[PDB]
């Protein structure tokens, strides 16, 4: 019963949460501060988005691993095996929907709406496009096809606001950029779309990286535009 | 495969 | 879990494994066990794997929060209360491995035996780590019973080189530095347990040569740290 | 001080 907790006992300890590798409580802190209503910090983003991804990577790990033995499975067609994997695989997919689920409700019911400046709605945004785009890697069928609207739509809308409120070293535009890059590549089919954002957005950043201090950050995202490229070419 | 690489969860 | 059929279990928890589930993979040997159905060797690694990442996790937060604290103490409420909450899931996870290891598992041949036993020695020992007070006196005395009854039987039944023989009195050695404020026993058992099974090393079978010497480097290593 | 190593957690 987080509702009646202080904001900034939430925030202390989901920074303990954060030092023990406890990821899941970490998360849930993050999400009574939250629900608190006010916007959040910087800080408080960095602690809201790594307890998250930490939660659905480990989950989207595990769906891959799998997903990878029910296909083998599959492959070989032995009449005796593979229901089991198919269920577990399920349970895990199951769980990974609803962290998901979890996170898009508390981007649409507090934190896009509520955001003043550019800088935060951009990182909203993106956030949304991200779990859109986790929530389509295990999708099938129709709900796909929707899924993938979704992340597409967000991701445009943060583009949008990025390419007219942001220096193109920004950090955050960084990252939106090489992200969409991926749902292009690996989820939309679309690798002409990938290659042409991540070089544009390359190039871009490039052009003006004599005026940073933020020169860490921007660089390691350049970095890894380029070796997607390379990947990709 | 090689899936593509996106951005990393660390502090920013 | 008490719906699945036993191979089902079994094979869910091998999957649980490899997606590095180790909750979930806990959980379907937990059911497994309440077939009532002996366990094989695999299934003891199994069981022991998983609950010892589960409990592993636990052991390596609290000893970050209580760290935290001491050191605060050395700012408000709130490493004292998530520490609390820790701890009760820790112990939570031992009480469920103690309570199968009485209502189930520890009854068949001296290997299973000293196992389960040492077993319960390991998760009281865990227990121990976080008790204060009384309850702590009880806790201990609790391990050291159990890890006494196991060491009766491997020295009975067990080569000295047998690599369960060998971990029970590694981590024995390791309740009486670390618990039990008896570092003349630790040592002195370490170097005993390590010349012993040095001297009949030359009879162990292949299958446990790579076992056995793993657990012998790390009596060496402790030894080398004690003294 | 460096704590005590127990049996290590693998398939035995
Ligand atoms: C000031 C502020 O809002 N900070 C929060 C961070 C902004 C950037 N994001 S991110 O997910 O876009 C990201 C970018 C670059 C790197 I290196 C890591 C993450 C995280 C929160
Ligand atoms: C045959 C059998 O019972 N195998 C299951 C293992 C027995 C030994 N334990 S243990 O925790 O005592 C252990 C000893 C040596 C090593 I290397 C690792 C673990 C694990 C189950
Ligand atoms: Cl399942
Ligand atoms: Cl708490
Ligand atoms: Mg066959
Ligand atoms: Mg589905
Ligand atoms: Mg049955
Ligand atoms: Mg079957
Ligand atoms: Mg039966
Ligand atoms: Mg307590």
């Amino acid at each position: 019963a987080m509702g009646s907790m202080e904001r900034a006992s939430l925030i202390q300890k989901a920074k303990l949460a954060e030092q023990a590798e406890r990821y899941e409580d970490m998360a849930a802190f993050m999400k009574g501060a939250v629900e608190k209503g006010e916007e959040l910090s910087c800080e408080e983003r960095n602690l809201l988005s790594v307890a998250y991804k930490n939660v659905v990577g480990g989950q989207r790990a595990a769906w891959r691993v799998l997903s990878s033995i029910e296909q083998k499975s599959n492959e070989e067609g032995s009449e005796e095996k593979g229901p089991e994997v198919r269920e577990y695989r399920e349970k895990v997919e199951t769980e990974l929907q609803g962290v998901c689920d979890t996170v898009l409700g508390l981007l649409d019911s507090h934190l896009i709406k509520e955001a003043g400046d550019a800088e935060s709605r951009v990182f909203y945004l993106k956030m949304k496009g991200d779990y859109y785009r986790y929530l389509a890697e295990v999708a099938t069928g129709d709900d796909k096809k929707r899924i993938i609207d979704s992340a597409r739509s967000a991701y445009q809308e943060a583009m949008d606001i990025s390419k007219k409120e942001m220096p193109p070293t920004n950090p955050i535009r960084l990252g939106l950029a090489l992200n969409f890059s991926v749902f292009h590549y690996e989820i939309a089919n679309s690798p002409e779309e990938a290659i042409s954002l991540a070089k544009t957005t390359f190039d871009e950043a490039m052009a003006d990286l004599h005026t940073l201090s933020s020169y860490k950050d921007s660089t390691l995202i350049m970095q890894l535009l380029r070796d997607n490229l390379t990947l990709w070419t | 495969r090689i899936r593509s690489t996106s951005t990393p969860n660390v502090h920013m």
